[PDB]
């Protein structure tokens, strides 16, 4: 995560393994246009939610 | 009935999905699709009658009334 | 969450045994067992196309 | 099907190509158009 | 030209797209590839050629 101001433009980084992931039985890059529709989770864009 | 995408089924007498009750399009034979939702009414292409109503912004002051109040025909408001 | 279908695979039938013919673009996990006493149960992660 | 000339023709400018690919269409599920096509990955490529 | 159905989106959703990819050939050896694209490039709004 980075500040772009060019005065304020420190940043950060952390060491974190964040391979690819998919939910299913089938590796798959991109969500497909068509197929089955199975349970999973995904984080909640909206705000206000609370975890 | 039990159905694979565990998601709301309307009178159509299919499991259908439940976030097209808020896509803007209704996808059900049952006007579903805006009843348990908060929904834009308008899009950036659309013009809101001054009560709320929302048309497509091309239906104001193009010859015809369209919302209740009229307001995509009014002169003033053009 | 969409999840792709792959292709449906091909089977040849032969004295007490089968070969299915398979055909993924991406790895896709294939899994079997028998309905018997004994499980027998297999799973590998195919990739391209592989009897 | 995936084998080696999964497709075949007379020559390249021919009119008379046949294939075996096994593809077959699914129901078009999805709210938006769309067919599909699924197929075994070229027995071209297979064999390349 | 048209617009299409691309299956991933300037989000990470399915969406309609002036300018969605059909095909990508990628035979040559340089490593270049052929893209076929809903928009057309080098023509006028009326069509004419213009690069
Ligand atoms: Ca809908
Ligand atoms: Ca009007």
């Amino acid at each position: 995560v980075s500040i772009t101001s060019g005065a304020s433009e420190n940043s950060c980084t952390v060491e974190k393994k964040i391979r690819r992931k998919f939910v299913g039985r089938e590796e798959y890059l991109f969500p497909p246009v068509q197929g089955k529709l199975v349970k999973c989770h995904v984080y909640d864009r909206l705000k206000e939610t609370s975890a | 009935a039990k159905c694979e995408p565990s998601q709301f089924q309307c009178t159509n007498g299919r499991c259908i999905t439940l976030l097209w009750k808020c896509d803007g399009d209704e996808d059900c034979v049952d006007g579903s699709d805006e009843k348990n939702c908060v929904k834009k009414t308008c899009a950036e292409s659309d013009f809101v009658c001054n009560n709320g109503q929302c048309v497509p912004s091309r239906w104001k002051c193009d010859g015809d009334p369209d919302c209740e109040d009229g307001s995509d025909e009014s002169p003033e408001q053009c | 969450c969409p999840v792709p279908l792959a292709h449906t695979p091909t089977v040849t039938k032969w004295f007490k045994g089968i070969t299915l013919h398979l055909t993924a673009t991406r790895p896709t996990l294939l899994t079997t067992r028998k309905l018997g006493l004994r499980a027998d149960a297999t799973a590998e992660w195919i990739t391209g196309t592989t009897s | 099907p995936g084998a080696f000339g999964d497709i075949q023709a007379s020559s390249l400018d021919a009119t008379d190509i046949v294939a075996r690919t096994d593809i077959r269409l699914l129901k078009p599920s999805v709210k938006n158009i769309h067919v599909p096509y699924t197929q075994a990955v070229s027995g071209y490529e297979m064999w390349k | 030209p048209y617009l299409g159905f691309c299956p991933y989106c300037r989000h990470s959703a399915p969406c309609f797209s002036p300018i969605k990819i059909e095909n990508v050939w990628d035979e040559s050896d340089d490593g270049s590839i052929r893209i076929q694209v809903s928009a057309q490039f080098g023509y006028n709004q009326a069509g004419t050629a213009d690069v």
